[PDB]
């Protein structure tokens, strides 16, 4: 999983979103931009990670926040077995505002399926402006 | 009732201006109503002159009446006005106004609401 | 201006009204009958600015 | 210029010390009345954003 | 600048029957864009049929609307005297709007 990329309508006039972290970045910012309808960003070489075609807006209208931030704990490489990081979000939509709790959790060690018992609380991540309703925005997968 | 009513008919010489307007009783135009204007002679067709938008303002006209005839919209009373000048022989016919009951959500695709037209002659 | 300035625009038609902070403009065209409007405006499809 | 009604900019001020003297000695301001706070306690208060 | 032709010039059937009127245009045609309307003599019309289903305020069911392509007709199922009247069809989607020449149905 990648990063938060979202706007309204898909017609390339519309004040869109980007909350951005292509290698080892996040940079907040709120600007008009085109959307393609699939904007792919890694599929390259079988199973490899470059980021071919990465780039999803191409015309700006206006830009109005813009700022820095680290991206979450991410390791390297992929392959199947040994599942271990357990990253658990809540995403909230209220009063034109984003909220995003996050939580981490390492050494999970359970294989088939079964979320692990016991407890744990997220705290709070960031707080978004974004000013638009959402049941439209997406966190592609590489 | 809710219903459109219509003024009476008049004579006017030619080479003059005319002013034409229909009233509505118990009906607004809101922002989404629209109207047309018709004209019927004697033993004749129906032929159609224009119609306008109330809440944009946009005007449509007939190109033979282009110059002839000027539709205007009233959101104070809710009415239409047309302006006429140098009228003919061939005007002596009644003039209508045609509109669709409509109430800022939607609306019927055909004009139901009709007057009874004004009997314009040329002497 | 004397001329008139026609670059302030503004809303006329929505089916639906907006919750508090809402701002991704849309200039779609908004349909009046039960009739699918699509594409180009005509009666009963109207621009909403 | 400001922006229209309908695609009303939203700024965001942060990291910095807000004087309210220099806004409120302008004449033309036919309108200013608040409601969680009062118009000349403004300036020894302390906000997230 | 489409022109709408109506068929037949003049109908007459004796009352009690099923009647049937035509009307063609030229250009591209849209469904629900043609109208149908009646005028008696000495009042203004009224609307009759819009869309080949709706109908206006107290519309008896034997009104019928048929067709698809250009050419469009209405069907009466059963007649009355008074209804000997013109009848015009009215298009939307097209250039500025022409209405029909009117046809006259009698006994
Ligand atoms: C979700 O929110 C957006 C943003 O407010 C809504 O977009 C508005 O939609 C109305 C009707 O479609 C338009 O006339 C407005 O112009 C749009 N807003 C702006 C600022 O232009 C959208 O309709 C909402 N979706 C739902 C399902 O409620
Ligand atoms: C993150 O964004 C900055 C800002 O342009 C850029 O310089 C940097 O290369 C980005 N990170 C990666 C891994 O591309
Ligand atoms: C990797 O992708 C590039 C272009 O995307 C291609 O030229 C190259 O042949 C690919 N290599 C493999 C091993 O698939």
């Amino acid at each position: 999983i990648r990063g938060w990329i979202f706007g309204t309508t898909l017609d390339s006039k519309t004040q869109s979103l980007l909350i951005v972290n292509n290698a080892t970045n996040v940079v907040i910012k709120v600007c008009e931009f085109q959307f393609c309808n699939d904007p792919f960003l890694d599929h390259k070489n079988n199973k490899s990670w470059m980021e071919s075609e990465f780039r999803v807006y191409s015309s700006a209208n206006n830009c109005t926040f813009e700022y820095v931030s680290q991206p979450f704990l991410m390791d390297l490489e992929g392959k199947q077995g040994n599942f271990k990081n357990l990253r658990e979000f809540v995403f909230k939509n209220i009063d034109g505002y984003f909220k995003i709790y996050s939580k981490h959790t390492p050494i999970l060690v359970r294989e088939p399926e079964d979320l692990p018992q016991g407890f744990s609380a997220l705290e709070p991540l960031v707080d978004l402006p974004i000013g638009i309703n959402i049941t439209r925005f997406q966190t592609l997968l590489a | 009732q809710m219903q459109l009513v219509q003024s009476g008919p008049e004579v006017k010489k030619p080479g003059t201006s005319v002013k034409v307007s229909c009233k509505a009783s118990g009906f607004t135009f809101t922002d989404v109503s629209s109207l047309q204007w018709v004209r019927q002679a004697r033993g004749q067709r129906l032929e159609w002159i224009g119609w306008t938008v109330v809440g944009t303002g946009n005007t449509n006209y007939a190109p033979r009446f282009q110059e002839r005839v000027t539709i205007t919209t009233d959101k104070s009373t809710s009415t239409a006005y047309m302006e006429l000048s140098s009228l003919r022989s061939e005007d002596t016919a009644v003039y209508y106004c045609a509109a669709p009951f409509c109430s800022e959500t939607s609306c019927s695709d055909g004009f139901d609401l009709w007057g009874q037209g004004t009997k314009v002659t040329v002497s | 201006k004397v001329s008139g300035n026609y670059n302030y625009l503004y809303r006329l038609f929505r089916k639906s009204n907006l919750k508090p902070f809402e701002r991704d403009i849309s200039t779609e065209i908004y349909q009046a009958g039960n009739k699918p409007c699509n594409g180009v405006a005509g009666f009963n499809c109207y621009f909403p600015l | 210029r400001f922006a229209s009604v309908y695609a009303w900019n939203r700024k965001r001020i942060s990291n910095c010390v807000a004087d309210y003297s220099v806004l409120y000695n302008l004449a033309p301001f036919f309108t200013f009345k608040c409601y969680g706070v009062s118009p000349t306690k403004l300036n020894d208060l302390c906000f997230t954003n | 600048e489409i022109v709408l032709t109506q068929s037949p010039g003049t109908l007459s059937l004796s009352p009690g029957d099923r009647a049937t009127l035509s009307c063609r245009a030229s250009q591209s045609v849209r469904i629900s864009y043609l109208a149908w309307y009646q005028q008696k003599p000495g009042q203004a019309p009224r609307l009759l049929i819009s869309g080949s289903s709706s109908r206006a305020t107290g519309i008896p069911d034997r009104f019928s609307a048929s067709g698809s392509g250009t050419d469009f007709t209405l069907t009466i199922s059963r007649l009355e005297p008074e209804d000997f009247a013109v009848y015009y069809c009215q298009q939307y989607a097209n250039s500025p709007w022409t209405f029909g020449q009117g046809t006259k149905v009698e006994v």
